[PDB]
RNA sequence: AGCGUGUGCCUACCCUACGCCGGCAGGCGCGGGUAACCCGUUGAACCCCAUUCGUGAUGGGGAUCGGGGAUUGCAAUUAUUCCCCAUGAACGAGGAAUUCCCAGUAAGUGCGGGUCAUAAGCUUGCGUUGAUUAAGUCCCUGCCCUUUGUACACACCGCCCGU
RNA sequence: AGGAGUGGAGCCUGCGGCUUAAUUUGACUCAACACGGGAAACCUCACCCGGCCCGGACACGGACAGGAUUGACAGAUUGAUA
């Protein structure tokens, strides 16, 4: 329909140019956290993404004990 | 002292021509509501008259962020002792009988 | 310079731009209804201004 | 100049308070008691109630002239649109402002504090 | 002159212009048990099963019914009909028949003339609300 | 391995071949930031970048640059070119790639280090 | 809903309607309001309603956390900024230790004011849905009114006895 | 013999000692600890990687035409169109 598609899961996305098809399930969390580019750009937000810390920055000590556990 | 001289002479002339004023307690402020439009920037003018009345030999009356100065005989006496200009340039004080 | 520095990137949240109209103090300001008094000076002058404690 | 009713009333109260404080510290030595403001068409009068009016007006009304001048030049009143008077208070012994000032000047003027307070 | 207090309760109001007219059976202008919220729809069917069809051939009660809140807008229609019958019977024949139908309606249920006086109360110092206080540490 | 293409697009011409897609294939995160407007002090980082890219050929990093400036660049695609930034007390550089749109230029300094832990005893610790 | 706020004296940092139509707050215009007058019958609303579970780890409630256009802020990341795709959150009463509370109350829920540039997870108010328990006692913690003892009066965190 | 709301199931702040530089001043039982209306990028910040502008009525030492204060991103200071 040539509609700019805001109905889909991942636009602009890495690992596939168009809204193409890829195989195997069990990886949706990985597909929402792309591990290659963030690791290769040497980012501290990269350590937020990778170590399990808060890439947005919720507060963790007692509250925010769901999100990294 | 943080004061120039040209604006100083101009402010002495303005103070001669007016004599009795009310001023706010500011130092670096060039925008005073009731003391604008003197052909000179208001920062130098307003601080200048504050320093003119606050040398150490003229009194004041101040609170609520505002200086009140009435022409006593100390004002005129210091006028004589410092500027040495006689009052025959008639001030605004010799009227309203 | 004065004109090369003033109002260049605006002070759209100036906190040192206001002070109590009575004591020249910057903390506890009450700008509601244009009072521009610190809270202590306002408690001092409230009866004179017209604010009274009914409840 | 258009201003909201709440802001207008609050500014009127602020003006009354500032004027009261200014002339309190100006002429409390002259038995200052209180100030009242009457705003009427083209007539904005300031009545200064004080115990002694000899120095409130001064000689030939000099002090009243200076007070009017400073009030007009500070609060931005139009020239000659404010005239401030001075009238005595009939009962000086029922005003705590006047009597606290009197006790202050009896304490400053030299007197045993118990004697000055019991006299008051 | 004109005596008109209509019906009201809590917040809502059924302006009841009482006069002569068609006076069909309608609530918010709508049928007997047909109201969309569908919760308290029987409260008006009860009385009209006793007198007969002739009695409501000349009582037009034009109602402006405005107000959100069931316990307000409902329970105000009963007040409104009670006052309508009261005024009609008082003005037309005598207050003895008004005495009788008001007796059955009001001794039937107390809560027409009386509303709930309960209302949200003021919040106070050092607490999230009226009575609760902030947690005190030691 | 061999070089991987950039979505099959051509970068031969600065304007006609590339930079046509402001948002068509390019994400947010400097989608509008570049269009916030302009101020003074902006072109000095770009001038130092042009110096460090012209005087110094590729495959050879230039002399050390150490400035804080966090600025807006009307373009967030800068291949063979990095902004070596002093942050905190130290200096940081990041190996850039021609896949940039989708991130910031200031999110690379680890400033939330685990602060020093004490040895609480004597009393009660739980 | 109701409590309220809102602009030209240093406030050129006010509240906003209506038209910009990438999908609506929105960077552009054009108007209203110094206010029971305009926002406003209060500009991406509660509780409710066959997206529905005839039982319950599912549709039923949000587990880090990516986008489509960005309220437009000297930085924001080293506190501003807006719906969603189902990859499961110990997903259905909680260590000794404790705080608050008696009806339109607790609790849930949002909206104003202050701070302020729209600045809130703070506070101060306002509504809205709306109870369970109790109409008692001096057991704990304390207070008060009497009698009583005291070697205390710095007043029991007192005074004081013996290597 | 009562309970309701669980400091651990649905959004951060105040304070107490130490990483070269951070846990930035009063208040510490009730009667301190989103309290100072204290939501600090500047401004009222003052544990900030280094500092520059100004101070002078009373007794003062170097007793006047330069004895240099704030405006250049380029071949630099550890930031700093000083």
């Amino acid at each position: 329909y040539k509609i700019p598609d805001w109905f889909l899961n991942r636009q602009k996305d890495v690992k596939d140019g168009k809204y193409s098809q890829v195989l195997a399930n069990g990886l949706d969390n990985k597909l929402r956290e792309d591990l290659e580019r963030l690791k290769k750009i040497r980012a501290h937000r990269g350590l937020r993404h990778f170590w399990g810390l808060r890439v947005r920055g919720q507060h963790t000590k007692t509250t925010g004990r769901r999100g990294r556990t | 002292m943080l004061m120039p001289k040209k604006n100083r002479i101009a402010i002495y002339e303005l103070l001669f021509k007016e004599g009795v004023m009310v001023a706010k307690k500011d130092v670096h402020m060039p925008k005073h509501p009731e003391l604008a439009d003197k052909n000179v920037p208001n920062l130098h003018v307003m601080k200048a008259m504050q320093s003119l009345k606050s040398r150490g030999y003229v009194k004041e009356q101040f609170a609520w962020r505002h200086f009140y100065w009435y022409l006593t005989n100390e004002g005129i006496q210091y006028l004589r002792d410092y500027l040495h200009l006689p009052p025959e340039i008639v001030p605004a004080t010799l009227r309203r009988s | 310079g004065h004109q090369q520095l003033y109002w260049s990137h605006p002070r759209k949240f100036g906190q040192g731009s206001r002070s109590c109209r009575v004591c020249s103090n910057r903390h506890g300001l009450i700008r509601k209804y244009g009072l521009n008094m610190c809270r202590q000076c306002f408690r001092q002058y409230a009866k004179d201004i017209g604010f009274i404690k009914l409840d | 100049v258009q201003i909201s009713k709440k802001r207008k009333f609050v500014a009127d109260g602020i003006f009354k308070a500032e004027l009261n404080e200014f002339l309190t510290r100006e002429l409390a030595e002259d038995g200052y008691s209180g100030v009242e403001v009457r705003v009427t068409p083209t007539r904005t009068e300031i009545i200064i109630l004080a115990t002694r009016t000899q120095n409130v007006l001064g000689e030939k009304g000099r002090r009243i002239r200076e007070l009017t001048a400073v009030v007009q030049k500070r609060f931005g009143f139009p020239e000659g649109s404010v005239e401030l008077y001075a009238e005595k208070v009939a009962t000086r012994g029922l005003c705590a402002i006047a009597q606290a000032e009197s006790l202050r000047y009896k304490l400053l003027g030299g007197l045993a504090v118990r004697r000055a307070c019991y006299g008051v | 002159q004109s005596v008109q207090v209509f019906g009201r309760k809590k917040t809502a109001t059924a302006v009841a212009h009482c006069k002569r007219g068609n006076g069909l059976i309608k609530v918010n202008g709508r049928p007997l048990e047909m109201i969309e919220p569908r919760t308290l729809q029987y409260k008006l069917l009860e009385p009209v099963l006793l007198l007969g069809k002739e009695r409501f051939a000349g009582v037009d009660i034009r109602v402006r019914v405005k107000g959100g809140g069931h316990v307000a807008q409902i329970y105000a229609i009963r007040q409104s009909i009670s006052k309508a019958l009261v005024a009609y019977y008082q003005k037309y024949v005598d207050e003895a028949s008004k005495k009788e139908i008001k007796d059955i309606l009001i001794q039937y249920d107390r809560t027409l003339l009386v509303a709930d006086p309960r209302r949200c109360e003021s919040k106070k110092f050092g607490g999230p609300g009226a009575r609760a206080r902030y947690q005190k540490s030691y | 391995f061999r070089k991987f293409t950039y979505r099959g697009v051509d970068l031969d011409q600065l304007l006609d071949m590339s930079y046509e897609q402001l948002m068509q294939l390019y994400s947010a995160r400097q989608r509008r930031r570049l269009n916030r407007g302009l101020r003074r002090k902006q072109h000095s980082l770009l001038k130092r970048l042009r110096k460090a890219k012209k005087e110094a050929p590729p495959m050879e990093k230039p002399e050390v640059v150490k400035t804080h400036l966090r600025d807006m660049i009307i373009l967030p695609e800068m291949v063979g070119s990095m902004v070596g930034v002093y942050n905190g007390k130290t200096f940081n550089q990041v190996e850039i790639k021609p896949e940039m749109i989708g991130h910031y230029l200031g999110e690379f300094s680890i400033t939330y280090k685990p602060v020093k832990h004490g040895r609480p005893g004597i009393g009660a610790t739980h």
